[PDB]
């Protein structure tokens, strides 16, 4: 398998330096035509192309951001860096790492990004860390029940059902921006009503940017 | 810089149809072009590299074509799990440039959503907020319009609702209004009523708790 | 299929879409004819001069051997003038048979000397024909009955015993293919080979190896195909100015086990649709990265070979799909159409045109053609060659006839004594 | 018209005073020829194994199927001795008359032989041999008729279906000139081509196209050239020493539009007088100033392409109107003239020698020749074909004088026979 | 004699011990070929409308008219019936004397009958053969006679007037000899020339130079050694890798030993190889120092830089030479030796390997297959039958007939014997 992992912050403060790092396998970058680019999203906006590095440590980087970009590699660790010094709220956006081979065959030599990294999210903001309240909301032939994930921050929380047992009929909202500048969610999921008494159905969420798992009992 | 512009931004097309997706460079660059499809949450995923070339794992009704400016992507047959946004990708010319992004829908038979309301847990009542929720499950198409009533009362500025992805099944979607309140104004008060107006629905369908 | 993209950034076009074949070996078959002879049947003909099948053996064998070398008393009255009148008329009688006598001798005699003739005179002149026309035949059904044997003679006459292509008289199409079925191949290239019979024969040799009067033998030299179906691409390239430099590794490029295989040599590929013939004798191996420089010239994976200008400099470059235009400085470029109507007029830079729109193309003072001008048809007209055949016939019946009329005469004739006889005796 | 000059500086010579012909083009013209068929006549020949008019038909056909797949008592008493001796006289007579019954019945019966030898053994030889005549006559007319197609698909065999140069026999001059001023170039192109019909010819192509038993067609296709009456010039080389150099552009160099046109293959260009046909296809652009290579090496306006050596090197090279000598190191050099031997001896350097004067240059123990070595003559003799025909003649007038005698006598014959009867029919004293 | 060094140093092989001929020199010999001609005999033949001989010089002359262009009163009682009855005796013997000359009369006219039609039928068509077949035999006489002839005038056609190789109707063996023993060269190139005609004959041009009807007259334009006897040998290169750069010598052909220095010629086609002879051609021949020999033992020489085309990449190939082949295989590629009787016998790791045809046949680099050896095919046989001429020659038979005629003589003979007894009994 080739595999690639990003890790990194989930929370920078403004001019402060991120430094991302891609782990991967399946792969070395050892061989040759093997490359590592780096590519960033914007909250439900386009892809964006910042770095590239290769087996032969040639290095390319986005001309309008190349000031603020270093990239490098390990490979005797498997490990791309990524660096971005004066970090920006305008800078917050899912950091993908993704390898990139060239198409060889009939006078071609076109790259393409044939494997991505789950990416990892860096949200930029002076506000401090916090970890999530869980309510339940309970039910009353089939009723609804779920948990409530309120007042976090930064972004992302994950919620399952009974450790990822229950997959049918859950649903987990998009977060909401509070006013008060924290996010909130709720996740919910349809069940047999007749199963309210003989089953138990736990939430299970995780807000690891502030390293907080919470189990709740809906009933 | 190489700018790509993908065309249309947005797309609706029913289970079966040809769907068919425009991208075009601002020079040409012979056969450097990639098409990626990026699902909900997930990564981008490698769909057509070289133009036409078919990455291997992709089902055969995916299709690249074109060859200098002008590329087009293809889909044979659209089905309920090919609901993502497609993006093309130049690898000509040293900074990778890819395009706005193509957003695809998925157009099925009117859905009418199920209601359910909630009210606050004791637990959260104890911190002194109460938060009020309503939620819409599986319905089409996505726009409806969700309305609270707190004592007959419509309310303002203190409701906040997100809409789930498009399901990958049955291509329906769902919401989630909630209604927040302090402890203080939400005991007084007795009937906390979610009202929903949609296209699946004849009348407006209310669901309604009181406290206690 | 074959298609044609233009890199503007290095002015060159490359046409994609060809499918390969690349010479590693050869198959070598030894052949083998054998003389229909002629036995030279001695007869005295028309002309004594002329021996035919002699000259013409003479001359073959000529031809061997100059290729060996490159290795009442009034009553009785009365009754006497009776027989003295009956003797005269007997006397006239007689001298009637010596002149029939006399008669028949001349014509006996000129029977004897019509059949003298025939036999000494006509006939052996007809036989003497009858030779000549034997011996004119025998030539004839020489050269056609050893065609092909003679057809081969000429060719190692005239190319000093090692001829290519191979031609249809030292390896026919039904042999050719026989030999294709039975090389160390696989299926897909035996279905390949035996579609490009052409191609083959312009990659393959014939050696003569033994030439005898009744015998000859030689070696034929096919191309043995490594591989097979791999992407090729033909790389065109032109000047590029803002000095002025130009990519000097035009030709033809294989994929080849994992490398580009790139022929630097143009007569060494041969093209049928899209399918492509190289040799890999004097070929170059390249890695894979080769293919920047048609993106760009000063990539930093592989160093392109150019050739650099401190000057403005323009030209024209005809590829397969088209043409490529460099028209920089005061010079002035113009693509017209296949009526002359001028369609386009260039400026300072580097164009690509397609020969779906454009036929002529012009450089300064200088024309291309991007396509082949079609031109006056021309016709030779034949007519059919006639053979009149007139034969010799006889009256045969008629004459019989006569024959049978005088026959019955001497039948006549002689009744006629068998009654004289009968009044006598 | 052609000179040349040498260029010490350079070690190198160049050709000039020559005139353009650059192809950039083709015309392609479809060339159809019919067959004069060959009906064959149905008849018995001599030999009735001997089908020479099929024979010729069929080798013909093959041939085309090669190509398609290609693609008072004492009164008393006296009175009675008389009377017996005439009967005895006339049973004579009657047998003298059988003899010759049996005589020309023998007679008859042999000129009947005589007929049945010409009509049944003979006349159908007689036949057998006009009909083999008829159709040997056919074949060669066959041969004859059908030269030029016979030719063509000789040529086609031989060379696949492709051949250069386009033959004699694949498109005839007065065919090549109607082409000619049919082409889509000014009225100097077509003056200049149908000039040099050789060369065009050698820079064309015939490409077979349809050939069917009754019919062939092919693909003539002639050079078409962009420009014309632009001045060429050849560049020799040799090497050039004090560490050495050598100039690595050698071949023929055009004038085309404002640049010049290089020609580094010799194959590409032909030559007839001041004349050069040059073809485009493999050629390199180069601005005017690779002309300063001739002069300086080091010109600063053109990178010249050279070949270096870090030792003593010396060859020679044969120009168009003499040949370069590169004399370096510890090698003897000297030109010769056939008629006074060793002229000139080189010393370490780089010279030049003419045509006129030397005619052979010798570096080290190799011998290089300036020119043509002329030979020995051969001649072939001939003699005049001679035909021998000798006619049959038959003396007819004098056999119809001896048939004329025998119908005289015949006729004489009937009448002594009329002349009896009257002596018969009468008596009296 | 020939033998193969491979240096892995450099990744190449040289073939060494060959003989040199560099040509320097042409030279020309004008050869002429008179044409036997044909008179045509003017006489009525089979055919009218069949001219063969005319038609056979017009197609000659044409083709040369297109070369041109390319430059006791009982007894009385009874005695009286006696005297009547031969007298009716004598009316039909009369009779029979008038039938046998009408008979006669009849076979005469038929005799007659029977000459005229030998004279006036049979005969002139006799006489209209001998002429189509004494034509005809002209024709193929011509076509005989002037083969030489004929065939270089088909030559000059095809090629627009200069051909090469030198066929054998251009310039006989004899001649080639009798030409190259009047050549300016040593007796050791008179005698190599003299052993390998076929290359010489390669080497040489033919151009027409005066064409007229009756005559035909071309230069032949043969080579001139200028040296011979030194050594050559013939170099390839593989590329060559570390375990990364790789590097390719570029100076691929044949070498020569010429005047001190080498002679160096990079393209294929100028170098014709006859066992262990060379001949090459000195016209676009790159001339180097000895210390390029060098190049193939050390690319980093002090003494000579050695042309070189690197690579940034591994790279893998194979070449095939003269004794056998080198193979790179560098990288993830896989390469074998294999043997037409054990199949592979050998793999090769990464790095520059040779192989020597004595034992293997082929080689595989990837997915593409070498061939070291030629592979020896299908053995093809066209079998010939005797060409027979049935000639049955018309007898007649003279001895029967003469016997036939001799007995009619007899006959008529006795007729006249029996008259002149008649005769004799009457008073003669
Ligand atoms: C003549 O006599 C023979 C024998 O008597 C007889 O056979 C024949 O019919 C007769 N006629 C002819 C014409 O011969
Ligand atoms: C014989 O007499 C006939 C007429 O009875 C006459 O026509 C003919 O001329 C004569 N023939 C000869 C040869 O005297
Ligand atoms: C017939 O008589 C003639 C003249 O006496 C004589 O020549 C001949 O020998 C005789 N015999 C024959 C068979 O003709």
């Amino acid at each position: 398998q080739v595999t690639l992992r990003e890790s990194g912050p989930a929370l920078v403060k403004p001019t402060q330096t991120l430094t991302l790092t891609c782990t991967f396998s399946g792969f070395s970058l050892s061989t040759s035509g093997m490359c590592v680019s780096w590519i960033r999203q914007p909250p439900g906006k386009a892809l964006e192309w910042l770095a590239r590095i290769d087996w032969d440590d040639d290095k390319y980087y986005s001309t309008s951001l190349k000031t603020r970009l270093t990239i490098s590699k390990d490979t005797s660790k498997n490990q791309v860096v990524l660096t971005m010094t004066n970090m920006d709220p305008v800078d917050t956006a899912t950091y993908y790492c993704a390898r990139a081979t060239n198409y060889d065959s009939s006078g071609y030599y076109s790259l393409y990004f044939d494997y991505w990294g789950q990416g990892t999210l860096v949200t930029v903001s002076s506000a401090s860390t916090k970890g999530p309240s869980v309510f339940p909301l309970a039910p009353s032939g089939t009723a609804a029940l779920g948990c409530l994930v309120k007042d976090y921050f930064p972004e992302p929380v994950t919620v399952s059902w009974n450790s990822g047992a229950l997959t049918s009929g859950v649903h987990t909202f998009p977060a909401v921006l509070q006013s008060s500048g924290l996010y909130s969610l709720s996740s919910v999921v349809t069940v047999p009503s007749s199963s309210l008494g003989t089953q138990t159905y736990i939430c299970n969420v995780n807000h690891k940017p502030s390293n907080t798992k919470v189990d709740k009992k809906v009933e | 810089d190489i700018q790509m512009t993908q065309s249309p931004s947005s797309l609706s097309a029913s289970v079966g149809d040809r769907v068919t997706i425009t991208c075009r460079a601002s020079q040409s660059i012979s056969s450097y072009l990639n098409w990626y499809q990026q699902k909900p949450g997930k990564a981008p995923k490698l769909l057509i590299y070289a133009a036409s070339s078919l990455q291997s794992g992709v089902p055969s009704r995916f299709s690249g074509s074109g060859s200098g400016t002008d590329f087009t992507l293809t889909i044979s047959s659209l089905q309920p799990e090919d609901f993502a946004t497609y993006y093309c990708q130049q690898s000509y010319s040293t900074p990778y440039t890819f395009g706005g992004g193509t957003k695809v829908e998925i157009k099925r038979t009117v859905a009418a959503p199920s209601v359910f309301i909630f009210p606050p847990s004791d637990e959260q009542l104890k911190s002194g907020t109460a938060s009020v929720v309503c939620l819409l499950n599986n319905f089409y198409p996505r726009e409806a319009k969700v309305q609270w009533k707190v004592d007959n009362a419509l309310q303002s500025g203190n409701s906040q609702e997100s809409v789930t992805e498009q399901d990958s099944k049955d291509s329906t979607y769902s919401l989630s209004s909630t209604l927040t309140l302090s402890k203080a104004d939400y005991e007084k008060h007795k009937v906390y009523a979610c009202e929903v107006t949609h296209q699946g629905l004849s009348s407006p369908v209310t669901k309604s708790f009181n406290r206690g | 299929n074959i298609t044609e993209e233009f890199y503007q950034s290095t002015c060159s076009a490359v046409s994609k879409g060809y499918l390969s074949a690349l010479r590693t070996g050869w198959y070598t078959s030894v052949i083998t004819i054998e003389l229909s002879n002629i036995k030279e049947n001695k007869c005295n003909g028309t002309d004594a001069k002329v021996k035919l099948i002699k000259q013409e053996l003479d001359k073959y064998k000529n031809a061997v051997t100059e290729l060996q070398l490159l290795m009442a008393v009034s009553k009785v009255l009365h009754l006497e003038g009776e027989v003295n009148k009956i003797k005269s008329a007997l006397l006239s009688t007689n001298k009637a048979v010596v002149s029939l006598s006399n008669g028949v001798s001349v014509l006996t005699s000129k029977v004897l000397d019509l059949k003298n003739y025939i036999d000494k005179q006509l006939l052996p002149i007809v036989n003497k024909q009858s030779c000549s026309i034997s011996n004119i035949e025998t030539v004839i059904e020489f050269q056609q009955k050893n065609n092909r044997l003679l057809e081969i003679t000429r060719e190692f006459s005239v190319n000093a015993g090692v001829t290519t292509p191979v031609s249809t008289y030292m390896l026919t199409n039904s042999e050719l293919l026989s030999l294709i079925n039975d090389m160390p191949i696989t299926n897909d290239q035996k279905k390949l080979m035996s579609n490009n019979v052409q191609i083959v024969r312009q990659q393959s040799y014939s050696i003569m190896s033994i030439i005898k009067e009744e015998v000859l033998a030689y070696v034929v030299q096919l191309p043995l195909y490594g591989v097979i179906d791999t992407p090729c691409w033909k790389l065109h390239t032109s000047p590029l100015c803002t000095i002025c430099l130009t990519r000097t590794d035009r030709g033809w490029y294989c994929d080849n086990a994992g490398s580009v295989s790139f022929f630097p040599q143009a007569e060494t590929c041969k093209v049928q649709s899209n399918r492509v013939f190289c040799d890999t004798m004097n070929s170059l191996t390249l890695p894979s990265e080769v293919n920047l420089c048609n993106v760009d010239i000063f990539n930093p994976k592989y160093d392109c070979k150019i050739m650099t200008s401190k000057t403005d400099v323009s030209s024209s470059v005809i590829t397969s799909l088209g043409a490529i235009v460099s028209c920089y400085g005061k010079t002035k470029c113009t693509a017209s159409n296949k009526n002359r109507g001028i369609i386009k007029t260039f400026s300072n830079g580097c164009d690509y045109v397609s020969n779906k729109g454009v036929d002529t193309v012009s450089v300064g003072n200088t024309l291309y053609y991007v396509n082949k001008q079609e031109g006056k048809s021309l016709y030779v007209k034949g007519e059919p060659i006639i053979n009149f055949y007139d034969p010799l016939v006889f009256p045969s019946d008629e004459f019989d006839a006569s024959i049978s009329q005088v026959n019955e005469k001497i039948n006549q004739s002689l009744a006629f004594i068998r009654k004289s006889d009968e009044l006598l005796g």
